[PDB]
C-alpha cells in the first residue's frame, strides 16, 4: 500500500495536448527507451478509452551519450493543485541563494520506485508517433511517479526528509533545495571542501538506496542588479553627448532624481555628430550627482509571491546576452549576462536555449519560481529548434518579443 | 479448437450523463420485415441480443435498400448516444503524404471488416445500445435488442477497432522485423522487400495468427487497378501525383467561387511547382460575403493563365527511398513569394511547395528565407522524419552579415549556396558609429491630432534647413517624411538624427520592401546610399535640430 490519492482543480480536466513531429532519431530512441520502461513496470500500454495526452521528446544529457525521456508536464502542473502544509509559516530557503555555492543533483531516477495513485495515472498519458503518421502512435501512462511532473517531488518531499536528515543533523550549518528533479545543496565552504562536501550527501543517500556521475558547479556572488554605469571620457562629441543624454533619460525612469537638463544644454545647436563638445561645469556637477543616483539602489524593491518573474533576454553580439529578471517593470530584482564560449559562436537558437536554462536555475535558487521568458526570436524559429539542446528536466514558459527594444544597447 | 478471447475496452458515458431515449420511427410494413429479417442473422451470429423492457434506454433504427441495389441494410442513428459517449484517443490526426510512402516489392491487402464486426463491446455499455423494431401495424411489442460487439456508427467504433487489432498484431509485427503491416480503414496492408514466394508464406502465416483469435481474413478489399485513387492523389506503381485539377473559367467569380480557387491551387502546388496565389487572394480579406460575383486585377487574371501553363503537362513525384539523402531547393518567386522542390536525385522530385509572407507592415528577403525554411524543416520531419540539405540562393557572406547583426536571434540548418538569380541579398546597411565629414541632418516632423496638419523637415550643421507642410497626415507619417527628406537632400554619407522611437524601429528592422510607398521610398534612398548613420535621442530636451526643427511648431 504505497499511493496518495490526488486530484484537479475546480472544472480544470485532463491535459489534452499535440504530440509535436519528432526526427526518426529520436523516435527510435524513444521506442528503446520506453520497452525497458515497460519491462520494469514504471509505465503501461494503455487503451484508446484514455483522451488525454502531454508532449514528449528526447534529448542528450549534460555531458552525456546516451539519449533520455523528457515529458512537457507544462500543462499538467497548472493543472495540478500543490498540496500544502498544515501550519501556516511556510519558507523557501532564502540562504541557498546567500550560500557561496550551490551544487545540483539529479534525484529523478529515485522517483521510479514510489507508485502512482490510479484515478490519477491516466492522466499521464503520452504518444510516441510514427513518421509520416502511417501507423496509429504508440500509447502510455504511467503506473510511477513520473519525472517532469511537479506534484512529483511533493510526494516524495515528506520522505527525502527522512533520507535528508541524516545528513542535516551531523552538518547543521547547510541549506539544501529541491525544485522538481533536483537537489540544490550550498554551503559557506571552502571549494575544495564544498566540492567533497557533496559526495557525502552523493554517497550517504545510496544507502538510502539509489544519471548521477557529471560536473555542474554554481555561484552567487555578482550584484543582485548589475548597476548602470556611465562612459569616463576626456574628449566628448555630440554623439557621445546624445548616447549620454539617452542611457541617462532610460535611468530616469528607473531612478527618478537623474536630471539632464545641463547635459542638455550642451546638445542645444546643429553641429556635426563627431565633433568634439568640450563640457561645461554646470553639466559636470549635473554627471557627478548622476553618477551617485546609480551607485544607489533602487528604493522599495520588493519581491511578492503573488506576481510571476518575467525574465528579458536582448542579444547584445558575439555570443553575448543581456538579461533582466522582476516582476515591476523598472524594478530590477536581478540582472546579468551570459557571454560564455560554450555553446555555439555559429548558432543563435542554441546560444539562447542555454541562455534560458542558466537563467532559470538562477531563479530557482532565489525565488523557487522559475521566470516567465521573453524571447528575442520569431515563435517558429524557436519552437522549431529549441528542444534540439534543452539538456534540463524542467521547462519554463515564454512569450515572444518582435519588436527590437530600443534598451539593447543601454545594458551592454 | 479453442479461442482467444478479445479483451474489452471500458466505455463511459460522459461527466454526470445517462443513456439515449429516442422514441422509434414510424416505419413501413416492408421495412419492418426488413429489419426483422436482419435482427435475425445477426441474433445467431452474436452480434446483438433480445432485451427485456427492464432496460430503460432506446436509439432509432432506419432502414435502407440502397441505390438500385435491392438489398435492404440496417442503420441506427446512435447519433445521440455518441454525442453523450467520452472522447476517446483520436485516429484521425494528420493525413500520411505520397511522397512520405515507402514501397515494397510485395504488398498483400487483407480484408478485416469483418474482425472489426466481432470485436466485443464493453458489457456495461451494451445497456445503452438497445434500440426497439416497431411490430407490424403496433399490435404486438417492438422488439428490444442490444449490441454484444461494436456497433457501425457509433462514435468509439473506429478507435477501439484499430486499437484492438493494432493489440493483436504486435507480436507478428515484433517476430518479423522484415516486413510492414498498415492499418487503414478496414483493410490491413502487407508488404515486404522479399521473394515472391516467401511473401505468401507470410501471409498464410499473419492468417494463421489471426486465427488464434477465430478471425478468418481473406485478400476481400475489391482488387482495383492502378492507380488509386487515395484522398486526392494518384498513387502509381513508381509515381504519384494529384488527381487532376479544372479550374472555373466563369465570369461570375464569386467568393465561394474563389475560396474554390485557392483549395485546388494550392493543392495542385505540393507537386506543380510555381503555382502563385497572392493576387487571386488579395481581395478576401476584406469580405464576409460568399455570395457575390467579383472583379480581376490584372495581375491575378493573368497568374490563372500561368497556373494553367504549368497544368498542361503531367507532372509526378516519387516515393521515398530512406539510404538516399534528402535536399530542398528555394527560389525567390518575387513579391513575398517562394517556391521550393524537396527531392532525392536531381531532376526527380519527391514533392514541391510555396511560401508567402506572413501579413506585415514592412519586411526583407531574407527573414522570409528563414521563414520559408523554418516551414520546410517542419514539414520534412513531419513526412519523412529527417531535415533535408538545404540549397539557398544566398551567399554565405550574406547569411553571415545578417544574422550576427540580427536584434533577434536566428537559424538555418546545414545548407550550401547554389547560384541561382535571383540571389537574395542584403540592399543596405546602416554605419556602426557617426561618420566623420558626412553632414549631420537634424530631422523632424509632427501632426496635429484634430487638424491633420503638419510639418516635416531639418536643419543642418551646413546650415541646411527645410520644412514642409502636409495634410491629411499623422504624427507617424510627418516623423518618417522628415527622415526621407533628409536621405533626398544630402550627399552620398549621412549622418541623420531623429527622436522618432517609431522611425527607428521601422528602419532598425532593415525592410527592403514595405507597405507605405512612404517607408518604401525611404528604403529606396538607403539603397543609393554609400553611407547612413541613424541616431536617436530623447525628445522635448529641446536638442539640435530636432529643438531648432522642433520651434518651427
Ligand atoms: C491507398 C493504398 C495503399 N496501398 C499500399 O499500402 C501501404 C500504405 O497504405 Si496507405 C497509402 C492507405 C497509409 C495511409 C500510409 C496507411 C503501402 O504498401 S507498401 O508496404 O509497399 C508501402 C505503402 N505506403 C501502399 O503501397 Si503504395 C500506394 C506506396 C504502391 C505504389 C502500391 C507500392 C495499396 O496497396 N493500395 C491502396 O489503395
Amino acid at each position: 500500500i504505497e499511493t496518495v490519492p490526488v486530484k484537479l482543480k475546480p472544472g480544470m480536466d485532463g491535459p489534452k495536448v499535440k504530440q509535436w513531429p519528432l526526427t526518426e532519431e529520436k523516435i527510435k530512441a524513444l521506442v528503446e527507451i520506453c520497452t525497458e520502461m515497460e519491462k520494469e513496470g514504471k509505465i503501461s500500454k494503455i487503451g484508446p478509452e484514455n483522451p488525454y495526452n502531454t508532449p514528449v521528446f528526447a534529448i542528450k544529457k549534460k555531458d552525456s551519450t546516451k539519449w533520455r525521456k523528457l515529458v512537457d508536464f507544462r500543462e499538467l502542473n497548472k493543472r495540478t493543485q500543490d498540496f500544502w502544509e498544515v501550519q501556516l509559516g511556510i519558507p523557501h530557503p532564502a540562504g541557498l541563494k546567500k550560500k557561496k555555492s550551490v551544487t545540483v543533483l539529479d534525484v529523478g531516477d529515485a522517483y521510479f520506485s514510489v507508485p502512482l495513485d490510479e484515478d490519477f495515472r491516466k492522466y499521464t498519458a503520452f504518444t510516441i508517433p510514427s513518421i509520416n503518421n502511417e501507423t496509429p502512435g504508440i500509447r502510455y501512462q504511467y503506473n510511477v511517479l513520473p519525472q517532469g511532473w511537479k506534484g512529483s517531488p511533493a510526494i516524495f518531499q515528506s520522505s527525502m526528509t527522512k533520507i535528508l536528515e541524516p545528513f542535516k543533523k551531523q552538518n547543521p550549518d547547510i541549506v539544501i533545495y529541491q525544485y522538481m528533479d533536483d537537489l540544490y545543496v550550498g554551503s559557506d565552504l571552502e571549494i575544495g571542501q564544498h566540492r567533497t562536501k557533496i559526495e557525502e550527501l552523493r554517497q550517504h543517500l545510496l544507502r538510502w538506496g539509489l544519471f548521477l556521475w557529471m560536473g555542474y558547479e554554481l555561484h552567487p556572488d555578482k550584484w543582485t542588479v548589475q548597476p548602470i554605469v556611465l562612459p569616463e571620457k576626456d574628449s566628448w562629441t555630440v554623439n557621445d553627448i546624445q548616447k549620454l543624454v539617452g542611457k541617462l533619460n532610460w535611468a530616469s525612469q528607473i531612478y527618478p532624481g537623474i536630471k539632464v537638463r545641463q547635459l542638455s544644454k550642451l546638445l542645444r545647436g546643429t553641429k556635426a555628430l563627431t565633433e568634439v563638445i568640450p563640457l561645461t561645469e554646470e553639466a559636470e556637477l549635473e554627471l557627478a550627482e548622476n553618477r551617485e543616483i546609480l551607485k544607489e539602489p533602487v528604493h522599495g524593491v520588493y519581491y511578492d509571491p503573488s506576481k510571476d518573474l518575467i525574465a528579458e533576454i536582448q542579444k547584445q553580439g558575439q555570443g553575448q546576452w543581456t538579461y533582466q529578471i522582476y516582476q515591476e517593470p523598472f524594478k530590477n530584482l536581478k540582472t546579468g549576462k551570459y557571454a560564455r564560449m560554450r555553446g555555439a559562436h555559429t548558432n543563435d537558437v542554441k546560444q539562447l536555449t542555454e541562455a534560458v536554462q542558466k537563467i532559470t536555475t538562477e531563479s530557482i535558487v532565489i525565488w523557487g519560481k522559475t521566470p516567465k521568458f521573453k524571447l528575442p526570436i520569431q515563435k517558429e524559429t524557436w519552437e522549431t529548434w529549441w528542444t534540439e539542446y534543452w539538456q534540463a528536466t524542467w521547462i519554463p514558459e515564454w512569450e515572444f518579443v518582435n519588436t527590437p527594444p530600443l534598451v539593447k544597447l543601454w545594458y551592454q | 479448437v479453442p479461442i482467444s478471447p478479445i479483451e474489452t475496452v471500458p466505455v463511459k458515458l460522459k461527466p454526470g450523463m445517462d443513456g439515449p431515449k429516442v422514441k422509434q420511427w414510424p416505419l413501413t410494413e416492408e421495412k419492418i420485415k426488413a429489419l426483422v429479417e436482419i435482427c435475425t442473422e445477426m441474433e445467431k451470429e452474436g452480434k446483438i441480443s433480445k432485451i427485456g423492457p427492464e432496460n430503460p434506454y432506446n436509439t432509432p433504427v432506419f432502414a435502407i435498400k440502397k441505390k438500385d441495389s435491392t438489398k435492404w441494410r440496417k442503420l441506427v442513428d446512435f447519433r445521440e448516444l455518441n454525442k453523450r459517449t467520452q472522447d476517446f484517443w483520436e485516429v484521425q490526426l494528420g493525413i500520411p503524404h505520397p511522397a512520405g510512402l515507402k514501397k515494397k516489392k510485395s504488398v498483400t491487402v487483407l480484408d478485416v471488416g469483418d474482425a472489426y464486426f466481432s470485436v466485443p463491446l464493453d458489457e456495461d455499455f451494451r445497456k445503452y445500445t438497445a434500440f426497439t423494431i416497431p411490430s407490424i401495424n403496433n399490435e404486438t411489442p417492438g422488439i428490444r435488442y442490444q449490441y454484444n460487439v461494436l456497433p457501425q456508427g457509433w462514435k468509439g467504433s473506429p478507435a477501439i477497432s484499430q486499437s484492438s487489432m493494432t493489440k493483436i498484431l504486435e507480436p507478428f509485427k515484433k517476430q518479423n522485423p522484415d516486413i510492414v503491416i498498415y492499418q487503414y480503414m478496414d483493410d490491413l496492408y502487407v508488404g515486404s522487400d522479399l521473394e515472391i514466394g516467401q511473401h505468401r508464406t507470410k501471409i498464410e502465416e499473419l492468417r494463421q495468427h489471426l486465427l488464434r483469435w477465430g478471425l478468418t481474413t481473406p485478400d476481400k478489399k475489391h482488387q482495383k487497378e492502378p492507380p488509386f485513387l487515395w484522398m486526392g492523389y494518384e498513387l502509381h506503381p513508381d509515381k504519384w501525383t494529384v488527381q487532376p485539377i479544372v479550374l472555373p473559367e466563369k465570369d461570375s467569380w464569386t467568393v465561394n467561387d474563389i475560396q474554390k480557387l485557392v483549395g485546388k491551387l494550392n493543392w495542385a502546388s505540393q507537386i506543380y511547382p510555381g503555382i502563385k496565389v497572392r493576387q487571386l487572394s488579395k481581395l478576401l480579406r476584406g469580405t464576409k460575403a460568399l455570395t457575390e460575383v467579383i472583379p480581376l486585377t490584372e495581375e491575378a487574371e493573368l497568374e490563372l493563365a500561368e497556373n494553367r501553363e504549368i497544368l498542361k503537362e503531367p507532372v509526378h513525384g516519387v516515393y521515398y527511398d530512406p539510404s538516399k539523402d534528402l535536399i530542398a531547393e528555394i527560389q525567390k518567386q518575387g513579391q513575398g513569394q517562394w517556391t521550393y522542390q524537396i527531392y532525392q536525385e536531381p531532376f526527380k522530385n519527391l514533392k514541391t511547395g510555396k511560401y508567402a509572407r506572413m501579413r506585415g507592415a514592412h519586411t526583407n528577403d531574407v527573414k522570409q528565407l528563414t521563414e520559408a525554411v523554418q516551414k520546410i524543416t517542419t514539414e520534412s520531419i513531419v513526412i519523412w522524419g529527417k531535415t533535408p540539405k538545404f540549397k539557398l540562393p544566398i551567399q554565405k557572406e550574406t547569411w553571415e552579415t545578417w544574422w550576427t547583426e540580427y536584434w533577434q536571434a536566428t537559424w538555418i540548418p546545414e545548407w550550401e549556396f547554389v547560384n541561382t538569380p535571383p540571389l537574395v541579398k542584403l540592399w543596405y546597411q546602416l554605419e556602426k558609429e557617426p561618420i566623420v565629414g558626412a553632414e549631420t541632418f537634424y530631422v523632424d516632423g509632427a501632426a496635429n491630432r484634430e487638424t491633420k496638419l503638419g510639418k516635416a523637415g531639418y536643419v543642418t550643421n551646413k546650415g541646411r534647413q527645410k520644412v514642409v507642410p502636409l495634410t491629411n497626415t499623422t504624427n507617424q507619417k510627418t516623423e518618417l517624411q522628415a527622415i526621407y527628406l533628409a536621405l533626398q537632400d544630402s550627399g552620398l554619407e549621412v549622418n541623420i538624427v531623429t527622436d522618432s522611437q517609431y522611425a527607428l524601429g521601422i528602419i532598425q528592422a532593415q525592410p527592403d520592401k514595405s507597405e507605405s510607398e512612404l517607408v518604401n521610398q525611404i528604403i529606396e534612398q538607403l539603397i543609393k546610399k554609400e553611407k547612413v548613420y541613424l541616431a536617436w535621442v530623447p525628445a522635448h530636451k529641446g536638442i539640435g535640430g530636432n529643438e531648432q526643427v522642433d520651434k518651427l511648431v
